[PDB]
């Protein structure tokens, strides 16, 4: 649990589970280097913001 | 006698005996009774070196 | 390795032919027949914890001083029991005193060769107070009164260390005599026991007389003799433990009881042993345990989790920046893993797969020959692969890198086939190293080859596209082109961009595996959660036990990617015309032949090697020490790991002092890329194979040994020793730790760093001697100042994050017992030959018979007495003229004559001993001058005189005053009268030196064989001691420890037996 | 009545910690060691070192910083005392400049 | 601390009181005696060095450095420091 | 090398050490002689001028 | 003794064979 674990409380995809990020990085955004767990957090937060707006 | 000195009394006495000597009399360049200058004929800078 | 043999040949017996050389001869006969730190780190010595004691446990013996006058006229010889020769628990003498003598009546199997033996006070005991810090002491009769505290502390430590023993159950009997009806007496071995049967049981002797001993025995309680309780579990077997009444000592009983409590806390059982062994074996080895009422074995092996971390930190501190300390450990783990690993090399795989490569004879490069000559397939080139695997466990200290010899000189060029093959070897070898800069070193290795063929932008001028590839060994040197892949333009330089993409995509991912068991062993790993073991490569276990070839894993994917990159490079546009068509076809054929080479090494590394490492890890001379693995995350790349052993100047918090008082720990080990590449490309299993059976056969011989248990015991001893050291150092010098001090009244010097280091050395030597240890103990904690010692560790990331571990200090029975012994000595100072208060050297002449150790209140004065002069710092002395009396300056600048009562500090008298002796002894001997020299503590020596004759004590005091020295003082001489049974005459006795406070606590009894004492000091048998026998209402299990000893207690004696682990725990072979 | 020194002096008492950064000489040694550590840490300024010798350089610099020497204590707690003792007794009285 | 006892008297004569001016003149003469050479100042510094060595309680030994190193930068610094030399003049 | 090493004797006492080391030094003093000679030096200087 | 392979030469000292 060095990278950190992410829990999805409200009805996970298949049941009670924990997501453990790894050292894989995201380089699509040029100025920043984003690892896996931060990418998951960013995507989930943006999805929730879009849902809240709509 | 039942006590022996920690610093010592021989070593310190010898060191003080060596330090008690005066400073050498540097008589070169000074006049002698008849006027001649006691000394040697070497150049000054070379002789200092 | 080619060893030809020449000369000195002889004949063979199987065939009578004559051979050329002896080695050729033995080959023919075979044909017919067909430092100090490394040693301590590998084989640490084993402390001797469990030791038994058959004799009665006590340390205070009663010794006669002067014989009784049993032939006498007033009382007929028929009155005394000595005439009838009746053995008595106490000596029959006019004066009897108790002294300290550890194990004066014991009987052990293993002896702590550090004993405190004292002579009766009539002799000289000064030699026990001058052992520690007396090198500039001239006379053998004096000691420096400034290291009394240190000497006493060392004496108490030796006392405790000797008294660490476990009582033993020996055997009993029954008393056929009318004495102590039905009592069960205890017997002990030895040449004789008749004396012991009388010494042990004071209340068994008959009571015919009216003597003091007889009166005490009559006053005692009849029904407290021998055993009164027992724990019998099985008929025809030894009782587990018994509780008996016998002559003992409360202090040593408490010490041994706490030692037994610690060992009982340590105790484990075969069920937990079996569970731990099975968990460590992961089911490959099955051990059994009995299921029946046992005999209550004693196996003190389980230790708490803090000592493991402390010992690991100490071991890491020992392993500094020296490679030779830990390289043998890696070699040992390698040769151990060789015995288990089923991966066997047939190095002919490369040759066989390269023989059938199509190429023309007319060509002049022959890539197959080039690669074979570059690889040079040997047989001994696999210890490097063993060491590469073994470095994973010790990543934290050892960083296995690739030697520069593997890299080409100047980097070569892509136009060179041999340099291309060197790049191949380096690219395959790099991923197996724990160096956190292999990903960038591989990219730089490729980039340096094609300089001027394609160029990329590279940071500063100093680190450039042509800079040696081995100089990029730090995170700060990672190029921005390698960081941000978009900087490499894919038009002019597509090869470098593709290689960077391959590195970023297909590099292996770290994983982990559970290892060991914390239930009894505990988890000694730190910076990681307990029970885990990290790995560089991913570990996917196999569900089958009959492994077969497969190509879906990270290492095979990496090799395929490298081969594809090389195929693209060969099939380029700017590189194609440079080579002939047949040579290009041969290169493509060789690359295709080597892409799909069937070697079992990648699958082995994926699926079995982690299991072997996890099996080996739990029991090992040096436990694993790891830091987190990062693939390409530059921010979390560790840059330093360090330990601390002292605070800075004032701050007493390790969390605050750890930052700037740490020493970095780390050393690089250089491997050979060629051996690792050969190992990767060549590997096979036996034709048939089942992993379950193979491992159940290979692991079983490894699990019959107690080396790990010995290591745990050693770790406990180390923690106990460090806590004892810090406590004893705090006793004499101020420090950060909170501790109480009882021995402040003993004068002590201002301790410096050298004095603290000497005290630490003596403590370490005493502990090693007591526990029979030869290797270094607490030695690493002596290079600095032992006044401020702490244990902590930390490691730092690249961004700046710091993670630290500060273990908590657990308890210490040794330190607790030492503090207890000091607390008891605070009241029992007299029994150790030391007196309190100070002395008075005023002349006193009379015929009274009071002991000088208990002076009357009239003859004692202090600072609060009216009309007394106190002398301090200034002691100017002025002579006298024309009959004027000489005068000496007071403390308030008042001149006073040589008369009255004075207080002289012992330091002042020492510093002016010669001047004062000539001026003052004349008035002291004959005059009215009295001096109260204040000391605080001092040894004493007694002198007994017959009170019917003149006895002047001036000579002893004169010798003492003349022998007082600025450095040393001798023992204080006292003249004590002898107690008299009957009426005696009176004679004058001049007295000079008397005490200030009561100091006769060592007196046991006077005229023990007489009805009464008439003249002289007297005291009956001390009722305050024998509380169990004299107080009918006191419970048997009662002690009044901090004030008295009681010389008689209930003591528990055990009969536990300690077998070896393998004796009780059997494993299925 | 005075005798100047190029070092600071404190009242004499041999009980102070050897590791003590109030003492200017010990502080100077520690700061020099820290400067060397900062110089070597980033591995730049040293192109050609084929191995990561930073882990050994930092360790030995830390050892030198945390060494057990008491000479900084001596030079400021006792040496002025001996100098002031000998100074009036010398055949050549001290000739000194600020 | 010292003391010099004596009996009252006035016949005693013992001249040991001079002025700071005379002391300074003598010091200036001593300074001018040098005349820029090391032959007259070397013995003074040497024997004061010997006196300081024989009075000072400090004992110098590189065994501390050897034990701290316990042996590459460590070997290089040990060889540069030369613990086997024992001259601190 | 002298700065990085150096240790006091474990049983060092400053009072004893200095009271033992000073005594031989002050027992071999010559400051009185130097003072008696300085007045003659100044006398000679003034007479010369 | 130690013998070279490419040309059969026996060298007594173990180190000069390299
Ligand atoms: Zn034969
Ligand atoms: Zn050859």
């Amino acid at each position: 649990s060095s990278a950190g674990v992410l829990v999805h409380y409200d009805k996970p995809t298949n049941g009670n589970h924990y997501i453990l990020g790894t050292l894989t990085q995201m380089v699509s955004a040029p100025p920043h280097i984003i690892n896996a767990t931060d990418a998951l957090l960013l995507e989930s937060c943006l999805e929730q913001f879009a849902a809240n707006v709509r | 006698e039942h006590y022996k000195a920690r610093p010592g009394i021989a070593s310190v006495q010898k060191a003080t005996e060596s330090a008690e000597l005066p400073m050498k009399n540097n008589d070169e360049g000074t006049p002698d009774k008849r006027g001649n200058t006691k000394g040697a004929l070497v150049n000054e800078h070379v002789e200092a070196r | 390795p080619p060893t030809a043999s020449s000369g000195h040949g002889y004949q063979c017996h199987v065939c009578s032919a004559v051979l050329f050389s002896p080695l050729d001869l033995d080959a023919h006969v075979a044909s017919h027949g067909l430092n100090r730190k490394t040693a301590q780190l590998l084989h640490a010595d084993t402390p001797r914890l469990v030791t038994w004691d058959a004799g009665l446990c006590t340390s205070f013996k009663i010794v006669p001083i002067v014989p009784a006058q049993v032939p006498q006229d007033v009382l007929a010889y028929t009155f005394f029991t000595s005439s009838y020769a009746i053995q008595s628990p106490f000596p029959e003498a006019a004066v009897s005193r108790i002294v300290v003598h550890t194990r004066w009546a014991s009987n052990v199997d293993f002896d702590r060769d550090s004993s405190v033996i004292m002579a009766p006070p009539t002799e000289n005991n000064i030699h026990l107070f001058k052992q520690l810090l007396n090198t500039e002491t001239l006379s053998v009769r004096g000691a420096n009164p400034l290291m009394f505290r240190a000497n006493v502390l060392h004496m108490l430590l030796e006392f405790v260390l000797d008294n660490l023993y476990l009582n033993r159950h020996t055997g009993f009997s029954q008393d056929h005599t009318p004495f102590t009806e039905g009592a069960n007496l205890r017997s002990l071995p030895g040449p004789d026991a008749e004396k012991w049967y009388s010494i042990m049981y004071p209340t068994r002797m008959g009571t015919p007389n009216v003597s003091k001993i007889c009166n005490f025995v009559a006053s005692c309680v009849r029904n407290r003799v021998g055993r009164f309780d027992r724990a019998q579990m099985m008929n025809g077997a030894m009782s587990e433990w018994v509780d008996v009444f016998e002559t003992s000592d409360a202090l040593t009983v408490s010490i041994r009881g706490r030692w037994m409590a610690r060992l009982a806390r340590m105790n484990i059982n075969p069920t937990e042993i079996e569970w731990a062994l099975t968990e460590c074996a992961q089911g490959y080895v099955t051990v059994t345990s009995p299921y029946a009422p046992s005999v209550n074995r004693l196996m003190p092996y389980r230790i708490s989790n803090a000592e493991r971390q402390i010992s690991q930190i100490i071991r890491v501190m020992n392993i500094g920046n020296n490679a030779t300390v830990i390289q043998p450990v890696l070699q040992d783990i390698s040769v151990l893993l060789q015995r288990i690993s089923p991966l066997q090399i047939d190095p002919t795989i490369i040759s066989n797969t390269m023989s059938t490569v199509s190429e023309s004879t007319t060509q002049t490069l022959s890539p197959a020959s080039s690669i074979l000559g570059k690889l040079r397939p040997s047989n001994s080139d696999f210890s490097s692969f063993r060491v590469a695997l073994a470095g994973w466990l010790y990543n934290g200290v050892v960083t296995t890198v690739i030697d520069d010899s593997s890299y080409p000189k100047d980097g070569g060029s892509v136009t060179s086939l041999e340099n291309l093959w060197d790049f191949f070897i380096l690219a395959l070898a790099l991923p197996l190293t724990t160096d956190p800069c292999a990903p960038v070193k591989a990219f730089m290795t490729l980039a340096n080859m094609m300089v001027g063929f394609e160029t990329i932008p590279m940071d500063n001028q100093i680190y450039t596209q042509s800079r040696r590839a081995s100089a990029f060994s730090t995170p700060h040197t990672w190029p921005r082109c390698f960081m941000n892949i978009q900087l490499i333009s894919p038009i002019d330089a597509p090869i470098l961009r593709q290689w960077a993409e391959i590195i970023h995509r297909y590099w292996p991912n770290p994983s982990q595996i559970r290892y060991g068991t914390p239930n009894v062993f505990g988890s000694a790993n730190l910076f990681t959660p307990p029970e885990v073991l990290l790995l560089p490569i991913d570990h996917q276990p196999a569900n089958v036990t009959t492994p077969t070839l497969d190509f879906t894993n990270e290492l095979t994917n990496w090799r395929a990617r490298v081969c594809e990159l090389m195929k693209n490079l060969v099939d380029n546009q700017r590189y194609q015309p440079g080579w002939t068509q047949s040579l290009v076809s041969s290169m493509r054929g060789t690359l295709g032949k080597l892409k799909l080479i069937k070697s079992m090494t990648p699958m082995y590394l994926q699926q079995l090697a982690p299991v072997e490492l996890a099996v080996i890890a739990p029991m090992l001379p040096f436990p694993p020490f790891q830091v987190p693995y990062v693939r390409l995350d530059r921010d979390r790349v560790p840059t330093m790991v360090g330990v601390t052993r002292q605070s800075r100047d004032t701050i007493t918090q390790p969390a605050l002092s750890l930052s700037t008082t740490n020493t970095t720990v780390g050393v690089p080990l250089a491997l050979d890329a060629r051996a690792i590449t050969v190992a990767l490309l060549s590997g096979k299993y036996p034709p048939d194979l089942v992993t379950n059976v193979w491992y159940a056969d290979a692991i079983y011989p490894m699990y019959a040994d107690t080396e790990v248990f010995s290591n745990l015991q050693r770790d406990v001893i180390t923690c106990e020793a460090v806590q004892t050291l810090v406590t004893l150092v705090a006793q004499i010098s101020e420090t950060q730790y909170p501790v109480d001090r009882y021995l402040d009244w003993i004068p002590s010097l201002r301790a410096s760093a050298a004095t603290a280091a000497t005290f630490a050395e003596w403590v370490n030597t005493s502990m090693k001697t007591a526990f029979d240890l030869s290797d270094m103990l607490l030695e690493p904690l002596l290079s600095g100042d032992p006044r401020m010692t702490q244990l902590a560790i930390q490691y730092q990331q690249y961004n700046g994050r710091t993670f630290n571990v500060i273990p908590e200090m657990p308890g210490s029975v040794i330190a607790d017992c030492v503090q207890l012994t000091a607390e008891v000595f605070n009241h029992e100072y007299n029994l150790f030959g030391i007196a309190r208060g100070d002395i008075i050297i005023g002349r006193v002449q009379s015929t009274h018979l009071w002991s000088p150790l208990a002076p009357p209140p009239d003859l004692v004065f202090d600072r609060d007495t009216p009309g007394v002069h106190i002398f301090g710092r200034d002691c100017r002395i002025s002579f006298g003229m024309n009959g004027a009396a000489p005068m000496i300056r007071d403390e308030t600048g008042m001149m006073v004559p040589f008369e009255g009562n004075w207080i002289f500090p012992l330091a002042l008298w020492q510093m002016n001993t010669r001047y004062f002796n000539q001026q003052f002894d004349a008035w002291i001997k004959t005059g009215e001058l009295r001096i109260r020299i204040e000391m605080g503590a001092y040894p004493y020596m007694l002198h007994y005189y017959d009170p019917r004759q003149y006895a002047n004590a001036w000579n002893l005091t004169s010798a003492w005053l003349e022998e007082i020295t600025p450095t040393s003082i001798p023992s204080v001489p006292f003249m004590v009268p002898i107690s008299s049974d009957h009426d005696i005459s009176s004679a004058p006795a001049v007295q000079y030196i008397i005490s200030t406070e009561y100091n006769d606590r060592s007196l046991f009894c006077t005229n023990s064989s007489s009805p009464q004492t008439i003249a002289g000091p007297d005291k009956h048998i001390p009722v305050e001691r024998y509380n169990i026998l004299t107080n009918p209402d006191a419970p048997p299990t009662q002690i009044q420890l901090p004030e008295v000893v009681d010389l008689y207690n209930v003591v528990t004696r055990y009969a536990y037996e300690t077998p070896p682990i393998t004796a009780v725990v059997m494993g299925v072979p």
